[PDB]
């Protein structure tokens, strides 16, 4: 019932407070991608690994970009 | 109901990829390349670090923030859903 919407409010409110904190510790994750990750740390990618994914792949971005 | 990790892979390829075609196409193919391979390497061969930062900007000079920081650490578990893991990747990538 209410509670079941009541999830989706929390979430996104949630969301958007660590969303703040990313952006604190200047991750240079933007909203969108950031939930991505959110989606793959919950499917079970390891932290570690998933960042490690992002910095290189920024890397070859940047660099690709040439 | 929620997608395959391969098409969030492609998602997050897709969201940072820069700028039909031909060389955007390549270009995400080997996106998709380096990503798979990278965790693939690291996978191979908590909060502790999160103070240490919020010390660090108050080292930093950057008090304000140090402040609204730890604030919304302590708010985040203050909270009964569904993330021990995005901040290690946060605090990884900070």
């Amino acid at each position: 019932a209410a509670a079941a919407a009541a999830n989706l409010n929390a979430v996104r409110e949630t969301m958007d407070v660590l969303l703040e904190i990313s952006r604190i510790l200047n991750t240079g994750l933007d909203m969108e991608t950031l939930s991505i990750c959110v989606r793959l740390c919950e499917q079970g990618i390891n932290p570690e690994a998933l960042s490690s994914v992002i910095k290189e792949l920024r890397k070859a971005t940047e660099a690709l970009k040439a | 109901s929620m997608a395959s990790i391969t098409q969030l892979f492609d998602d997050l390829c897709e969201a940072l990829l820069p700028a039909r075609s031909v060389n955007r196409k390549r270009a995400k193919r080997s996106l998709k390349k380096v990503a798979y391979n990278a965790l693939f390497t690291n996978l191979f061969q908590a909060r502790n670090k999160i103070l240490m930062l919020s010390f660090d900007l108050r080292v930093g000079g950057l008090g304000p923030k140090a402040d609204r920081l730890e604030e919304l650490v302590e708010e985040l578990e203050a909270a009964p859903l569904l993330v021990g893991s995005v901040l290690d990747l946060l605090v990884q990538l900070a």
